[PDB]
């Protein structure tokens, strides 16, 4: 659980990303891909090359979703219900992969916010990914 | 694969005994009910509603039946599984878009359906035996994934 | 979560295991013991020989915690609260751990309770044991 | 390894610019502070009761610099990580009764480290090289493991 600590932690970090996030989404996306090739199974349809416009356009969409999570930390299940849904019912993405975002995210995060990613910060945000996963995978059985 | 000879000959005395039609749209039926995000590959299958819609349906039945006799025939080739698996890898990957965990998942039912089917022979050592066996077949499944 | 039908599921399953508990504890432990070596760094202290009374005597109280847990499946979260400090606190198991000990549990009641073994009775069991899972490792972090 | 003559270029490179000092206790701390339930292996070190405290310990310090240092001779003998680490691993599993699930743990702590240092540097293609890497000394810890 979020202790009201993690929460203003993550506030922070998340706070400096600001114009970027949608930059750290693409990033992160491609961390994942080049570093966990099975991931790569969930996105047929795309153009996986670096710089692909799907790949930006999605990168913007997760972190925009990340940014709403953070703005409603206080009630996540609530803020992320219809995204819940499409990856229970829709996407159907394995449970195993949030872990794999989540990380690649963390690196993404760290190369990006050296000053801000301290020890303290790395824990709330991997806590913070940790329960969004948990949202999101929620409704899957 | 840390198959000792003993290990070897306990999964192959088992593997004896198995009706592989049978385990196999056990083994498939189940991971589409236990897990059913799996059923994401398998909508051409027509109803998967609930659980009697997928243990009954014959295209589940067939093709358990195809990954269970693919599988059979790994056990044949314990010494190289990278190898007798590699179309399959590729398939999986580059045609079909089957994640990589899906294997694991597999293997685990699998080892809950031997157990179902021989009780008490299933001893503790023999499941042992076959998890290095389905982790084996799952990493050789996925080996060529890029 | 768990529907009114994994609950019946659940209730009916264990209701059969009954007096054998204890015994299906023991059996699992020893099944995890022998396909998931890593396990054992948590037990240093105990034998682990075939036959242990330590392993037996350790068996009975994971069911005895188990059949608890089914006799307040309404309240899981508060019935296992002592457990979940205890994990959280001193033994401090690595989560991964749980799902590992869950797989020999299903693989034991599988090889006992054929007849009730069924397709959906698994899928059941299987939500269930991933509930008292996370009820354990909740207070972690 | 499975490593492409490029990745391990890309590898060796990287570590060349690294303060192994800095980077072991770093990656040690980390640990101990975003999954505490590993400080259960050093109850000896003292007070770990916060970051600061953590990070601040020179017990820790100085045992993540004893870490990476092993690691870093690894780094030489990445076509055998099992015969570089067979007698670690018997130690890890013997002596010491670690999971080998935290071998996993710091891996990716490290990858996070080395992130947090290079920047730029540390680019997609570079973080997958490493996390090859991570991956094989992990298992290599853990393949003496009964
Ligand atoms: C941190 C957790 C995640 C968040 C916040 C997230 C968020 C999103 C969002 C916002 C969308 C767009 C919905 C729309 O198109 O209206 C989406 C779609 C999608 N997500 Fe998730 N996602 C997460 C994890 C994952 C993971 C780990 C995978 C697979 C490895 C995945 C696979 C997909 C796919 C395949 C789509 C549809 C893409 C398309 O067809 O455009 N998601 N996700
Ligand atoms: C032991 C592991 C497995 C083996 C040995 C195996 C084997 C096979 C074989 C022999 C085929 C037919 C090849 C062809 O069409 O040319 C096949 C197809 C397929 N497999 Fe696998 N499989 C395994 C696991 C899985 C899992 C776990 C899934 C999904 C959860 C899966 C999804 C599929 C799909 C979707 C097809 C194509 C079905 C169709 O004809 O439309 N496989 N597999
Ligand atoms: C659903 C799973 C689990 C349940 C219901 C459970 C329950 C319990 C219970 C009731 C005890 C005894 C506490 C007492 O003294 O009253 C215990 C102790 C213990 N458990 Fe857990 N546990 C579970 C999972 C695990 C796992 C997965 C591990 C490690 C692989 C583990 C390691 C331990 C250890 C090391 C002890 C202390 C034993 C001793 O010194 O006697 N537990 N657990
Ligand atoms: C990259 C993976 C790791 C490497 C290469 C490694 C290497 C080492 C080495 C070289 C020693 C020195 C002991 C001796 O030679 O007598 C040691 C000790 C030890 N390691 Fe590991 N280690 C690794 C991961 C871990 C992790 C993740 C933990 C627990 C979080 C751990 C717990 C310990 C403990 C408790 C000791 C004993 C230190 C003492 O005597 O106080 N190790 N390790």
């Amino acid at each position: 659980v979020l202790s009201p600590a993690d929460k203003t932690n993550v506030k922070a970090a998340w706070g400096k990303v600001g114009a970027h996030a949608g930059e750290y989404g693409a990033e992160a996306l491609e961390r994942m891909f080049l570093s966990f090739p099975t991931t790569k199974t969930y996105f047929p349809h795309f153009d996986l090359s670096h710089g692909s416009a799907q790949v930006k356009g999605h990168g913007k969409k997760v972190a925009d979703a990340l940014t709403n999570a953070v703005a409603h930390v206080d009630d996540m299940p609530n803020a992320l219900s219809a995204l819940s849904d499409l990856h229970a019912h829709k996407l159907r993405v394995d449970p195993v992969n949030f872990k794999l975002l989540s990380h690649c995210l963390l690196v993404t995060l760290a190369a990006h916010l050296p000053a801000e990613f301290t020890p303290a910060v790395h824990a709330s945000l991997d806590k913070f990914l940790a329960s969004v996963s948990t949202v999101l995978t929620s409704k899957y059985r | 694969m840390h198959l000792t000879p003993e290990e070897k000959s306990a999964v192959t005395a088992l593997w004896g005994k198995v009706n592989v039609d049978e385990v196999g749209g056990e083994a498939l039926g189940r991971l589409l009910v236990v897990y059913p995000w799996t059923q994401r590959f398998f909508e051409s299958f027509g109803d998967l509603s609930t659980p009697d819609a997928v243990m009954g349906n014959p295209k589940v039945k067939a093709h358990g039946k195809k990954v269970l006799g693919a599988f059979s025939d790994g056990l044949a080739h314990l010494d190289n599984l990278k190898g007798t698996f590699a179309t399959l890898s590729e398939l999986h990957c580059d045609k079909l878009h089957v994640d990589g965990e899906n294997f694991r998942l597999l293997g685990n039912v699998l080892v809950c359906v031997l157990a179902h089917h021989f009780g008490k022979e299933f001893t503790p050592p023999v499941q042992a035996a076959y998890q290095k066996v389905v982790a084996g077949v799952a990493n050789a499944l996925a080996h060529k994934y890029h």
